[PDB]
């Protein structure tokens, strides 16, 4: 019935003025990509910067188990693209954030499945 | 002259052919830092480098390509060169790390502890280590050969490198080994590559070009890590990161390279002549299958 909930703690902690999570792993790439969130390689385009994935996860970072089931992390093994202005947080980023099943953009920073 | 423009500097040949006694390296910009893209870490621009220098070569780069990287851990708790591997790499290829201490990465499978007690039942196609021993810092004598984890290096490297396959094995002036260097005289060719962020430092990594399983040279490594300290201090680099800015052709090309599973009497001058190329891999196709040895001890008295 108990479970530590990881989410709950970092986004309370940033809202009270903490230091997001630092050495998440920026890539260098051309951005030019195709902006999505979630690639097999680094995607950025002129809007974004692009990391590796694990270091961006709140839970690869915490040494805690994934939300998953089985286990599985959404982002360990890719690279995950962040939008520039919120590059300072990545780990927050995509914790507070979804994507598409569609598109595979950032819903509401790069989705636009709604026209 | 265009130097700064590259990923890096490869020991020139001439300085290859030396017979130098060894010195202390006294580089006249040691401790220099270059300036890094805003927010870009050293390792993901000394990584980008190293890829950067090694798709300039005949790597052979074979469907389901096998990729092992020790020391790949870090004071940050996370693996930037793993991350600039897996970039580089082909999608889809098989990329193992290490380290002593734990850390966060995106390679398919992590092992954590000493590289000694590392062991893989399959063969590999590219070797990367950027190992180092803090301890190596405490110098209190001559610099001699090192043995550690290098001794390791050389066992992995005759048992478990595929013949064709590549390494690139980080050195500095006092963390070095006389068998790696002599190891280099067993592959097509071989180099000792410094990036151009880094160039305030002595490190390089020692890249072996496909290997052949037996010497094409015989090289004495103490001679060669003396001719490569007389490199190094008489020929200054000055930092550059200019390269760092042009990523459109970063990616490994991804050649399809053959792999067959000959014996060794089957290696004939021709298959060496292909080994030589980077047009052939030689070792089983099975699956990937590692493992870390663990000491089991119980201190309740
Ligand atoms: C190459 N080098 C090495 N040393 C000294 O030798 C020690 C061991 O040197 P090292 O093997 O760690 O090489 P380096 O320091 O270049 O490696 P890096 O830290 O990975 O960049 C070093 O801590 C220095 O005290 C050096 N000291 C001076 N003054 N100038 C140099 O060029 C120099
Ligand atoms: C320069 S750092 C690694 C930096 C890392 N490659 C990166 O991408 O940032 C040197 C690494 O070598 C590891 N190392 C040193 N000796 C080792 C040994 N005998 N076995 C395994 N790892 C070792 C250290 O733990 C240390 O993390
Ligand atoms: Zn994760
Ligand atoms: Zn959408």
């Amino acid at each position: 019935a108990f479970a530590v909930d990881a989410a709950k703690a970092y986004k309370d902690y940033l809202a009270s003025g903490g230091q997001p999570i630092t050495n998440c792993v920026k890539m260098l790439c051309t951005h030019t990509g195709t902006g999505q969130a979630i690639t097999v390689t680094p995607e950025a385009n002129m809007d974004q910067e692009s990391f590796g994935g694990a270091s961006c996860c709140l839970y690869c970072r915490c040494h805690i188990d994934h939300p998953n089931p089985k286990g599985f992390c959404d982002l360990k093994g890719k690279y995950v693209q962040i939008p520039t202005t919120c590059a300072n947080d990545p780990v927050g980023f995509t914790l507070k954030n979804t994507v598409c099943t569609v598109c595979g953009m950032w819903k509401g920073y790069g989705c636009s499945c709604d026209q | 002259s265009s130097q700064a423009w590259q990923p890096g500097v490869a020991m020139p040949n001439l300085y290859k052919m030396q017979r130098m006694l060894l010195e202390k390296c006294d580089l006249q910009n040691y401790g220099d830092s270059a300036t890094l893209p805003k927010g870009i870490m050293m390792n993901v621009a000394k990584y980008t480098q190293l890829c950067q220098y090694l798709n300039t070569l005949t790597l052979a780069v074979p469907y389901n390509m096998r990729v092992i990287h020790f020391g790949a851990g870090s004071d940050k708790g996370v693996a930037p060169g793993t991350a600039v591997l897996r970039q580089w790499l082909p999608t889809g290829t098989l990329l193992v790390d290490s380290d002593l201490n734990d850390f966060v990465s995106d390679a398919d499978s992590t092992l954590i502890g000493d590289c000694a007690t590392v062991h893989t039942a399959n063969k590999w196609d590219l070797i990367i280590s950027d190992m180092y021993d803090p301890k190596t810092k405490n110098v209190t004598k001559e610099n001699d050969s090192k043995e550690g984890f290098f001794t390791y290096i050389c066992g992995f490297i005759q048992q478990k490198l595929a013949l064709g396959g590549s390494v690139a094995i980080k050195i500095t002036e006092h963390s070095w080994n006389a068998d790696l260097y002599k190891l280099m005289g067993h592959f097509a060719w071989w180099t000792a590559f410094v990036t151009n962020v880094n160039a305030s430092s002595s490190e390089a990594f020692l890249i072996g070009c496909n290997y052949l399983g037996k010497p094409r040279e015989q090289i004495d490594g103490y001679v060669m890590h003396a001719n490569y300290i007389f490199w190094r201090n008489t020929n200054p680099i000055q930092l550059s990161s200019y390269s760092l800015f042009d990523m459109s052709k970063f990616p490994l090309k991804l050649r399809g390279t053959a792999v067959m599973s000959l014996k060794e009497g089957q290696i004939n001058d021709m298959i060496l002549s292909l080994l030589s190329k980077g047009r052939l891999i030689i070792r089983e196709n099975n699956r990937v299958v590692i493992s870390s040895d663990v000491l089991v001890n119980n201190e309740n008295l």
